[PDB]
RNA sequence: GAUGUCGGCUCAUCACAUCCUGGGGCUGAAGUAGGUCCCAAGGGUAUGGCUGUUCGCCAUUUAAAGUGGUACGCGAGCUGGGUUUAGAACGUCGUGAGACAGUUCGGUCCCUAUCUGCCGUGGGCGCUGGAGAACUGAGGGGGGCUGCUCCUAGUACGAGAGGACCGGAGUGGACGCAUCACUGGUGUUCGGGUUGUCAUGCCAAUGGCACUGCCCGGUAGCUAAAUGCGGAAGAGAUAAGUGCUGAAAGCAUCUAAGCACGAAACUUGCCCCGAGAUGAGUUCUCCCUGACCCUUUAAGGGUCCUGAAGGAACGUUGAAGACGACGACGUUGAUAGGCCGGGUGUGUAAGCGCAGCGAUGCGUUGAGCUAACCGGUACUAAUGAACCGUGAGGCUUAACCU
RNA sequence: UUCCUUGUCGGGUAAGUUCCGACCUGCACGAAUGGCGUAAUGAUGGCCAGGCUGUCUCCACCCGAGACUCAGUGAAAUUG
RNA sequence: CAGGUGGUCAGGUAGAGAAUACCAAGGCGCUUGAGAGAACUCGGGUGAAGGAACUAGGCAAAAUGGUGCCGUAACUUCGG
RNA sequence: GAGGACCGAACCGACUAAUGUUGAAAAAUUAGCGGAUGACUUGUGGCUGGGGGUGAAAGGCCAAUCAAACCGGGAGAUAG
């Protein structure tokens, strides 16, 4: 049974899942649009959008909490200098998922995920 | 096959 | 465990009577290109619901 | 929550120190004895000049359990160990003359009023 | 569930005092021995608190006659008449379940003092 | 006697004055609008058909909307029937509310139980497991034997096996009615009733004594 | 040209020659309690010590611990203790190689299910225009156990001891269904401590790895040890049995005519499934009302125009789920994510500052962080469309209306 | 090594066909194809106890790899 | 092709260590993937009360585990 | 500073359990296990030949073959 549970296992263990979403959130902050599978893009909103909410108040403790969750000073710098001031009057919904075709090697349903003002 | 293991 | 008799070509086609594929009925037309695409998917030329979403 | 092979402490001065539950009485396939239930025991440890000897087969009533009791409001009373009071096999009267430790209000019946009177504390 | 919280907010006690884990608390509960009705005390250390509104509870540990006794009290139950703090303790945890394996002088708790 | 259609709001507790806590399930019973009366001349049996709740007007089909508009009541979320006794009569358009149970002492509650999916025989039928150790080869929760040798040479019908568990109609009988609150459309029964929070419940008076 | 085998485990099913529970007759049946026979198969019918044991003896319970069939039920369901090829020893027999329902220590248990069957879950077509719902109920299945305490009453009966029938009330054991409000388990998706090492330039602060590194608490969900409910009463027809009236047989006789009682067995009453019940039922509601051509002439075919009610597909998804299916929703929107407030949990973050030689302590500060929870909010995604499904629905008789 | 045999008696257990001690009726022990003892040793046979625990009462939840579905490639035993 | 094959070289922190954990130089993610989050199998984690009642048998699991110091019985072939 | 001494890696073995058993493998993997200065272990070459070898003895081993190896002949042995 599965009732009322959250989170996708994605055929990984938990430390692989956490390392994978730290890399994917850093790539989405860097390039502002990536292509991945659709279930990974749906599980990435619950990772990336709290970092943008964290970057709407600038403090030393919020930089350190973003560095603890991203481990990249370039990503924390872009979160707190650029993405924070962009989304300062937007209550959530910082990303947008666009479904695209199927991956050629395994028929995987692919999707784009971007930031809203790109 | 080692048939002699069968208990007769 | 294995069969005791050879199954016929009739029973094989009866088992394969649920194997047929479904063709997509729903090809939409994009409202600025007029090109077909899947429903709720972007087009091949990078449009979606009237706008150029990827400039590639 | 006492079943067979459970070791219990002894809460009177009858002479016994450790007893083992060897039957939960009062029904077929009956599993557990809580606080207030009669069990059949055997004596594993005794003091050198007590009322009972080692290897005796007696009856006993459970007075304290680690599982505890439940109250009609939903409250629970637990204890740190399991204790019982030895009874005669036929009269089912207490063997000792003092009771040690607190007991609960589930022993309050016509069968066990000498325990209620001898107890230092009733919870 | 505004329905269930409306039904539960009208049953909650309004004069429940402040206590925390580690405190020594005397609880007075209603007992009925036959058909007359009395109050009895339970005094010990608060080792656990559960906070759920009407379903709040707290666990009190005491040493009675050389025996360990634990009591879970339902907080808003009308059997519990009063809660009173006799001493404030200084602990670092929310659950003092490690006090079960300690006895005597190993089980002392510092007073907070600040 | 007829009953009412309600909704499971959830469980809570009621404290009484002597310090007894009663576990209760809270059932919201809004007014049931009678939509059709059936009788022996046209239908062969006597019954009423009620509705409750509300529906989006874009989600009500035209046959359903014409069935509700012929009676003159607003469209609810469904339709349920109750067999009438001899000497009980209602009219179409009548509202029945939770004060029908003001003097009823015990009720039967029918709901759709929770879905467990595909269940094994240990969970579904309380089968005993085999040995966890002592040589057991891949047979720890398997069902064991399912029949006898050459006589009869088959498995009997109704053999307890694994399959769909839950997600079915269940009735709990003779539940004490604790409180009927007509001002807030509530009925409180003692104990637990089938289904998840938010599911539809049918509350009838008790058929037994 | 192979039908695996004692005992156990798991799962059973049937018989009745009945162990308990129900109903009766006789008793050398005072009452309690027994004996023996007749009827009755609905439900139930121990845990341990010894032993491979089935049995058996024993300990302690129970209302009771039934006797058999089913390849002495069940190894393509499990074990492998008994038996048990090849090793070895003892007793014994034989000159010997070797032998022994004599013994003893050791000694490889394969199979991805085609068909029948059983458990669940779907697709097709039928049900005679199509569609959406609520039902009736032929038939089927589940369930059916019982102790103890108290009142009748210390009454009946009995010398005394002892101690009832009928009937009523309560509270338990085993078993079944449901549920998560309470007590608890889990809680590698929340918080915190901590050993070693590596990294982030460094201090401080964090992150990776070492079983989640080891641990301590714990949200929701799931759950039992948790806590609600249950078995019925009642009715019909009966078993054994007991009778009323009553002759054949002037009497008698329960029976042949007629009439009445009578049990957990039977049929119903309780729960669920159920119209493929091809005998395909009922009730309510809703949609569709254009013109041609030909053939061999009939439930004909083709053409252009038309496209409803409803559905399916697609998307957001679920307390629903292996996949199908089922349920909620798609801007006339709270359906999921995010965001906002609350809760809950953990337990006083970082920075700075003050005391201290220092590890640390204290103030800011019940702080900071907080998954699945609760109440809100269109910020992100749920598209204008397209697609399937038609155009009043056969013949014969009967009754009413024209 | 003993068939009868679970011989009889004691111990250990609430209860012991195994174990330990003893008796002697040795079916059918016995002195270098050695008799009887024996500290130390043994992945050796048997039996008892303390610790410890999902072995069990009676199972519950979690984490991973399969089983399930989508795409690609693609066996086998058997078979009138 | 989770098997087999002799020699030589031997960094840092901790450590008695060529054990073990984490790293350097150096080298690798092991030639199908993508989802979902049923029974049941495999490999693991945790568990109320009880504690060998399981079983042929404590099989498997749990448990103990290092350094220094205090202390250690019967028995003995005087070493243990 | 002795030892067919002790604990324990490499190295040599193979006691238990699970797994696999159309295996990853015609004897293995995982976790525990014994020996580990010696009657040790191993590289390179050499010798012993089929009624023969060699054997700390299991009828064991002599190229996945052993109560008489393999290959070719007698040979189309013979088969109530
Ligand atoms: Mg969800
Ligand atoms: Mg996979
Ligand atoms: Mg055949
Ligand atoms: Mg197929
Ligand atoms: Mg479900
Ligand atoms: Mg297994
Ligand atoms: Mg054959
Ligand atoms: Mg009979
Ligand atoms: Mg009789
Ligand atoms: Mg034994
Ligand atoms: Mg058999
Ligand atoms: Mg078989
Ligand atoms: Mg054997
Ligand atoms: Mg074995
Ligand atoms: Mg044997
Ligand atoms: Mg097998
Ligand atoms: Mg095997
Ligand atoms: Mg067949
Ligand atoms: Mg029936
Ligand atoms: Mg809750
Ligand atoms: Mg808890
Ligand atoms: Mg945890
Ligand atoms: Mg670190
Ligand atoms: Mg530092
Ligand atoms: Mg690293
Ligand atoms: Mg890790
Ligand atoms: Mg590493
Ligand atoms: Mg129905
Ligand atoms: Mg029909
Ligand atoms: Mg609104
Ligand atoms: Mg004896
Ligand atoms: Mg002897
Ligand atoms: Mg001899
Ligand atoms: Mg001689
Ligand atoms: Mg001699
Ligand atoms: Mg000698
Ligand atoms: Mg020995
Ligand atoms: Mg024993
Ligand atoms: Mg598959
Ligand atoms: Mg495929
Ligand atoms: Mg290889
Ligand atoms: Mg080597
Ligand atoms: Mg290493
Ligand atoms: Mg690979
Ligand atoms: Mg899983
Ligand atoms: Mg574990
Ligand atoms: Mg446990
Ligand atoms: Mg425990
Ligand atoms: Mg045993
Ligand atoms: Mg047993
Ligand atoms: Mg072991
Ligand atoms: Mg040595
Ligand atoms: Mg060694
Ligand atoms: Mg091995
Ligand atoms: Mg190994
Ligand atoms: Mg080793
Ligand atoms: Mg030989
Ligand atoms: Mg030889
Ligand atoms: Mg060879
Ligand atoms: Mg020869
Ligand atoms: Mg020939
Ligand atoms: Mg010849």
């Amino acid at each position: 049974m599965r009732h009322r549970k959250s989170g996708r296992q994605l055929n990984r263990n938990s430390s692989h899942r956490q390392a994978m979403f730290r890399n994917m959130a850093g790539s989405l902050v860097r390039h502002e649009i990536i292509k991945t599978t659709l279930p990974k893009a749906k599980e990435l909103r619950r990772v990336v959008e709290p970092l943008i909410t964290l970057a709407k108040t600038d403090s030393v403790a919020n930089r350190r909490l973003a560095f603890a969750r991203t481990r990249d000073n370039e990503i924390v710098a872009k979160l707190f200098n650029e993405l924070g001031p962009r989304f300062a009057s937007r209550a959530g919904g910082y990303t947008r998922i666009l479904k695209c075709g199927f991956r050629a090697g395994d028929n995987a349903p692919m999707a784009y995920i971007e930031l809203v003002d790109r | 096959g080692i048939f002699s293991i069968f208990v007769i | 465990a294995v069969q005791q008799n050879k199954p016929t070509r009739s029973k094989r086609g009866m088992r394969r009577s649920h194997d047929a594929l479904t063709a997509v009925t729903s090809l939409s037309v994009d409202k600025t290109s007029g090109e077909k695409h899947l429903r709720h998917h972007i087009t091949a030329d990078g449009y979606y619901r009237g706008r150029k979403v990827i400039a590639k | 929550m006492i079943q067979e092979q459970t070791m219990l402490n002894v809460a009177d001065n009858s002479g016994a120190r450790r007893v083992m539950c060897i039957k939960v009485l009062g029904g077929s396939h009956r599993r557990y004895a809580g606080v207030g239930d009669i069990i059949k025991i055997t004596i594993k440890e005794a003091i050198p000049r007590g009322k009972v000897k080692k290897g005796d087969v007696l009856k006993a009533v459970v007075v304290r359990t680690k599982k505890g009791v439940r109250r009609p409001d939903g409250s629970v009373i637990r204890f740190d160990g399991n204790a019982c009071v030895l009874l005669n096999n036929n009269s089912e009267q207490p063997i000792g003359t003092r009771i040690f430790g607190p007991v609960t209000r589930e022993l309050r019946s016509e069968k066990f009023m000498k325990i209620i009177s001898l107890a230092p504390e009733v919870l | 569930s505004n329905i269930i919280k409306q039904l539960e907010q009208e049953q909650m006690k309004q004069d429940v005092p402040s206590f925390r884990p580690g405190d020594t608390v005397e609880v007075k509960v209603w007992v009925v021995e036959g058909s007359k009705k009395r109050l009895q005390a339970f005094e010990g250390v608060v080792i656990a608190i559960r906070n759920r509104g009407l379903h709040s509870a707290f666990t009190v540990r005491k040493i009675s006659n050389g025996e360990g006794v634990e009591r879970v009290f339902q907080t808003h139950s009308p059997v519990v008449d009063s809660i009173s703090v006799k001493r404030r303790g200084a602990v670092r945890k929310a659950k003092l379940y490690y006090l079960r394996e300690r006895t005597g002088k190993a089980a002392r708790i510092k007073e907070r003092l600040n | 006697m007829i009953g009412l259609v309600g909704k499971k709001v959830g469980m809570t507790r009621i404290f009484t004055e002597d310090g007894v806590s009663i576990p209760v399930t809270v059932i919201e019973v809004e007014a049931n609008r009678v939509t059709q009366v059936k009788d022996l001349a046209n239908d062969g049996y006597r019954a009423i058909q009620v509705t409750t709740g509300a529906k989006k007007a874009n989600r009500v089909t035209k046959p359903e909307a014409g069935h509700f508009a012929k009676a003159g009541v607003e469209a609810g979320r469904g339709l349920w029937e109750f067999r009438l006794a001899e000497g009980e009569e209602f009219t179409v358009g009548q509202s029945i509310s939770v004060e029908l149970f003001a003097d009823v002492k015990k009720v039967d509650v029918t709901g759709t139980s929770k879905g467990k999916g595909f269940a094994g025989t240990v969970k579904r039928w309380n089968f005993r497991t085999q040995d966890a150790t002592h040589g057991n080869s891949l047979s720890h929760r398997v069902p064991g034997s399912i029949g006898q040798n050459q006589t009869p040479g088959k498995v009997f019908k109704g053999k307890k096996m694994a399959g769909q568990m839950g997600n079915e109609r269940v009735t709990v009988q003779s539940l004490d009615v604790v409180r009927v609150d007509a001002e807030r459309n509530l009925l409180l029964v003692k104990g637990a009733v089938p289904g998840a929070t938010g599911s539809d419940l049918i509350v009838k008076p008790a058929v037994k004594a």
